[PDB]
C-alpha cells in the first residue's frame, strides 16, 4: 500500500469506532443522521531524505458535520479526533508525526438548516 | 383551488447562545393543521459539499391568511423552510424548500 | 359492474382507492339509470360497459371534476365537455 | 378478436399488459355491438377489424380516457374526439 | 397486395417490422372491403393501390393511432382526420 | 411517364432512390386512372404531366404520408390537404 | 416560351439548372393547354406569358411542391394554394 | 411604358437590373392586355399607370413570386393576394 | 400515454467501507420489469476530464407508482441514475441520466 | 422530409499508441452513400487560439436507421464529427460539426 | 426581397511575412457591384481598449450565389468583414461587421 | 527526440505492460473499461548546468481512473506505477532521477458514478 | 387602476458629516398620505453577509404626479427606498425596495 | 408617430490636449430644436464607484434625418449622450443615455 491508503485505513479504523457514521462522500439514496464525519484521501509528497530513505509530508483532512443546536458536543468530537490522531500515528510500513494541525469552523446554511462544519487538517511528516 | 392537503405550520423560535453551557437550544411552536393546496412532490438531486441529497422546492397555497408567526411547514411528512410568502387579497401563497 | 373489472382496466393492483372508486361507480350507475326511459327499472346488460368506461374517465378526472383544464409546472390536462356525450346517441338510437 | 392479433400490431412481445388489453378488447366488442341494430346478436366478421383498431387507439389513450390534451414533462399528446367516428359512416351505410 | 410492395415504397429493407406491417395491411384490406357495396365480394383491382397508400399512412402513424398530434423535445407530428377521406369520394363516384 | 422525367425535375443524378420513385409513380398512375370515368382505359397524354407533378409532391412528402405538419430538430414542414386537388377541376371539366 | 426569357426574368446567368427549368416549363405549358377548351389545339399567344409567370412561381417553390409552409433556423416560406388561380379567371373570361 | 418611368419611381440610378425590369414590364403589359375585352388591341393610355404600379409591386416581390410570406435572417415580408386586385374594379367598371 | 417500453428498476445499496480489507462492495437489488414510456434516445457528446463520452439525459414515465426503493433504471440496454422523481396523482415521472 | 442530399458515413477507428515508433495511426472505415436531409450550409467565424476558421454547425436527417458504427460524415464536400445522434421511431437525426 | 442596394465584394488576399523587409503587404481583389438587400444602418457604441468607436453589425442578402472568393464587402460607404455566410437554395445571406 | 518524448515513450512502454488500457485522451467512439491510465506529455525546463552540459527539470503526470468499489486494488496500481518509474529512469539520450513524487486522490461524481481519480506527479531532474 | 391603498412619501435629507462631533444626523421630511395602487406583499429570503432577512421588492402607482422631492415611501407599515421612478403622461410609477 | 417633444442636438467637439497649459477644453456646437418623439422618463438607480445616481436610458425618434454631426441631445432638461443611432428609410432613431 501507499502511505495514503495506510493512513486512510488507520483514520477510518479510529473514527469508525465512535458510533457516528463516517463516509467519504454521501450518495443520494443513503440516509445519514447528524452528526457525521467525512474523511478525505490524504495527499503525499515524497523526496530523498538520507542515503538510505525517502521521507515526506502527508496531509490528512477529516471533516465534521453537525446541527448547531449544541456546540459543546460538536467541539467534543473535534477534540476526540485530534486526541486520537496525534501526536503520532504508527502502521505496518510507515510512521507519521504531527508537524501541525489546523482547525477551522464555518456556519453553513446551504441546506436550509444551520449546520456547523469543522475541517480538521493534520500535516504528518512521514518516515 | 381544491384545498385537499393538510399542512402543519411551525415556528422554530431562535434562542440566545449560552456561553456557560455552549448550547443555543431552540424551541418549536407547532400549530393545528390547516387545509392547503400544494404542487406535486419533486425529489431532485441537490449536490452539497458532502454529497447528493434528495431536495424538494415547492409552493403551498391557503385561503385568506393566518394570524400567527410561522417559519417552517410540515406536509406530506416532509419538513420545509418557508423562503417566500406572498400575500394576495383573499389568498396566501408560500414558497417552501425542504430542510436537508 | 364489479369493482374488480374497472380495477383491472386501470391496472390498479392495490386497495388504496377502493373508497373513491366505489362511489364513482355508484355515481355512474345512477346517472346511466337516469338517462333511460322513465319506465325502465334496470340498466340493460347491452349497456353494462358504459358504467365501466365512464368510471375510468372519472377516475382520471379526480381533482378536476368541474374544470375544463388543469396545469402545474409542466403537467397539464384538458378535459372533454361531457362524460356521456358519446353514449347519449347510442342510448337514444336503441330506444328509438 | 384474438388478443394476439391486437398484440401483434402494437408490437408487444410479453405478458405484462394482458389484463388491460383483455378489458379494452372486451369493452370495444361491447360498444360496437351496441351500435348495430337491435336484432343483431354478434358483430359480423366483415367488421371484426374495427375491434382491433379501436383497441389500439385505446391502448395509446390509456391514462387519458376523458382528456383532449395531455402533457407530462415535455411529452405532449392530443386525442381524436371519438374512437368510432370513422366507422359510424360504414356501419350506418351497411345496414341502411 | 404483397407485403413487398408496401415494403419497397417505405424503403424498409430489413425484416424487423413485418409482424406489424402484415397486420396493418390485413386491416387496410378489411376496411376497404367494408366500404364497397354490400354485394361486392372482392376489392376491384382498380382500387388495389389504396391498400398500399393507407398502409403507408398507418405505418407512419404507429404510436399515434388515436392522436391528432404528438410531440416531444422538438420532434412533432400532426395527423389528418381520416386515412380514407381522399378515397371515400373515389369509391363513391365509381359505384355511382 | 418515364422515371427519368420525374428524376430530372427533382434534380436527382444517381440510382439510390429508384425503387421508391418507381412505386410512387406507379401509385400516381393508379390513382389518376381511378379518377377518370369507368370507360377510360388509360390516362390520356393530355394529362400525363399530372403523374409527374404528384410524383414530385409525394417525393417531398415521403415519410409524412398522413401528416398535416412535421417538425424534426428545427426543420418544419406543413403539407397541402390533397395532392390531386388542383387537377379535380381540370379532369371533371374535361369529361363534363 | 423560350427558356431564355424565364431565365432572364429570374436573373439566372449560369447553366446549372437548365435541366430543371426545361421540365418546369414543359409542365406549365402542358397544364395551361389542359385548362383550355377541349377543341383548342394551341395555347393562344395572348396567354403565352402565363407559362413564364408560373414557371417562375414553380422555380421558387423547388423543394416545396406539396408543402404549404417550409422553415428552418430563420429561413421560412409560406406558399399560395394554387399557381394558376389568378389565371383560371382570365382563361374563363376570354372563352366566355 | 418606358422603362425609365418605372426606374424613376423605384429610385434606381444604374443599369444592373434592366434585364429583369424589362421582362417584368413586358409581363405586366401582357397580363393587363389579357384582362381587357377581346376586341381591345392595346392598353388605353388611360390605364398606362397600372403597368408601372404592378411593375413596382413585382420588383419588390422578386424572389417570392408564389409566396404569401418570406423570412430571411430577421427580415420578414408578407405579400398582397393579387397584384391587379385594385384595378379589376376600374377595368370592369370602365368597359361595363 | 402509450406505455410500450419495459424498464427494470434497481437499487444499488451502499455498503460501509471496510478498512481491514479496503473494500466497500455495494450490492444491487433488482426488480421485475414495469411498463413505461420514455423519450427518444440521445447520444450526446459529454466532455469529461479524461475525454469524450456518449451521454444520454432523459425522462421516463410510469402509471401510478411503485411501492419500493429505487436508485437506477436499466432500459433499452442503457443503465441510468435517477436524478429527479416527480410524483403526480396518477402518474410518476423520473428524470434519468446514463452512468458513464 | 425531402431526402435529396447524399451523405457518406465514416468510422475513424482509434489505434493504440505504439511507443516503439511513436505513432498511433488510426484507420478510416467508409460506407456507401445514404440519402439524407441537411440544413443549409453555414460558414461561421470560429475563433481558435491560432486564429479564425470557417466553422459549420449543422443537423442531418435520415429515414429509419443504420446497422453500423459511425463517427464522422462527409457531405457537400465538408467532413463533420457527429456530436449527437437522436433516435426516433422511424427516423434518425445527427447533430454534426465540421472538423477544423 | 427588394434588392435595391449595390454591394462591392472584396477579397483581401493574405501575403507571407517578409523578414528581410519586415512587411506583409496584403493585396485587395475587388469585384463588380452586385444588387443586394441590407438591414438599416446602426452606429452602436463599441468600447475597445483605446476607447469608443461607432460599430455596425448587420446582415446582407443576395439572390442565388457568387462564383468567386470574398472576405469583405463595401456598401453604403462602410467596409465590413464577413463573419458568417449562409447558403440557401436560391439565396445567399452574409452576416457582416464593420472594420474599426 | 526531446527528453519529453523519450520519457513519454518509456512511461508508455511501462504502463502498457500491466494489461489495463492506457490513453492520452479518450475519443467518443472508443470504449474503455475501468480501471484505466491517462498519461500526459511531460513538461521540461532546461538550463546551462556545467561548462559541458545542460540540465533541467522534467515533470511527468500519470493519472489513474477506477470505480470506488475496491480501493486496495486502485492503490495497488498507484504503488505499481511508482515502483516501476522511480528512483531513476534511463533511456538512449537521457537520464532521469526522482526529485520528488506527489500523489493526490479525489472522489469524482462527474459521470453519475463514484469514481476514484489519482494523479501521480513525478519530478525528474534530468542529465 | 383601483387606487385603494394610502402611501406616505418621505425625503431623507442628507446632512454634512460633522468631524467635531463625529455625527452626520440626517433629517426626514414626511408628506401627507396619497392614494396609490401597489403589488401584493412579498416577504422573500434575501441573504446578506450577516444572514437572512425578509425583503420586499415591489411597484407602486399614483395618478398624475407629485410636486415635491421624495426618496422613501411608507406603506402597509413597511418602509421602502425608491429605486426607479417612471413618469408617464397621466400616471407615475415607482419601483421600491424595503430597507433592511 | 406623434412628434410632440422638442430636442436640442449638440456636438461636443473634442480638442487636442495642450501640455503647456494642462488643458483640453472642448467646445459645444448646439443646433436649433427639432420635433421628436421620446419614451417616458425613467430615473433608475445606477450604482457607480462613488455611489448612487439617477440614470435615464432611453430612445428618441425623429422624422427623416439631419444633415449635421451630433453627439449629445438635450431634452426635457436632461442631457444625454447618443449611444446608438439607427437609420431607417423615412425615420431616424437614437438610443440615448443621461450623462452623470
Amino acid at each position: 500500500m501507499t502511505p495514503n491508503l495506510q493512513l486512510y485505513n488507520k483514520a477510518y479504523e479510529t473514527l469508525q469506532g465512535y458510533g457516528f457514521p463516517v463516509i467519504s462522500r454521501k450518495e443520494m439514496q443513503q440516509e445519514i443522521p447528524y452528526p457525521f464525519f467525512v474523511i478525505k484521501m490524504p495527499e503525499s509528497n515524497r523526496s530523498k531524505y538520507t542515503f538510505d530513505s525517502y521521507s515526506g509530508d502527508t496531509n490528512l483532512v477529516i471533516d465534521i458535520w453537525s446541527v448547531s443546536d449544541d456546540l459543546g458536543h460538536h467541539d467534543g468530537l473535534v477534540k476526540r479526533c485530534i486526541d486520537d490522531l496525534t501526536p503520532s500515528v504508527k502502521t505496518n510500513d510507515y510512521d507519521f508525526e504531527e508537524d501541525d494541525t489546523n482547525i477551522t469552523q464555518l456556519v453553513d446554511d446551504t441546506t436550509n438548516q444551520e449546520l456547523l462544519h469543522t475541517s480538521i487538517t493534520i500535516s504528518y511528516k512521514t518516515f | 383551488m381544491r384545498y385537499e392537503d393538510r399542512v402543519i405550520f411551525q415556528l422554530e423560535q431562535v434562542a440566545t447562545y449560552n456561553p456557560k453551557t455552549s448550547k443555543k437550544e431552540n424551541t418549536l411552536i407547532t400549530y393545528d393543521a390547516i387545509p392547503c393546496n400544494i404542487n406535486p412532490i419533486s425529489r431532485a438531486r441537490k449536490q452539497l459539499e458532502f454529497g447528493d441529497v434528495k431536495n424538494d422546492v415547492s409552493v403551498l397555497r391557503i385561503k385568506e391568511s393566518i394570524s400567527y408567526p410561522v417559519s417552517h411547514v410540515l406536509v406530506n411528512g416532509i419538513r420545509y423552510k418557508i423562503v417566500d410568502t406572498r400575500i394576495y387579497r383573499h389568498e396566501t401563497s408560500y414558497y417552501i424548500e425542504e430542510v436537508n | 359492474t364489479t369493482l374488480a373489472d374497472v380495477k383491472k382496466r386501470i391496472g390498479l393492483k392495490d386497495e388504496k382507492q377502493d373508497e373513491q372508486l366505489e362511489e364513482i361507480i355508484k355515481s355512474c350507475e345512477s346517472q346511466l339509470l337516469s338517462m333511460l326511459p322513465i319506465e325502465v327499472e334496470q340498466i340493460p346488460e347491452r349497456f353494462s360497459y358504459m358504467i365501466k368506461e365512464v368510471a375510468v374517465k372519472r377516475y382520471n378526472r379526480i381533482g378536476a371534476e368541474g374544470m375544463t383544464s388543469e396545469a402545474v409546472d409542466g403537467r397539464s390536462n384538458a378535459y372533454e365537455l361531457n362524460d356521456f356525450k358519446e353514449y347519449e346517441a347510442i342510448i337514444d338510437n336503441y330506444f328509438n
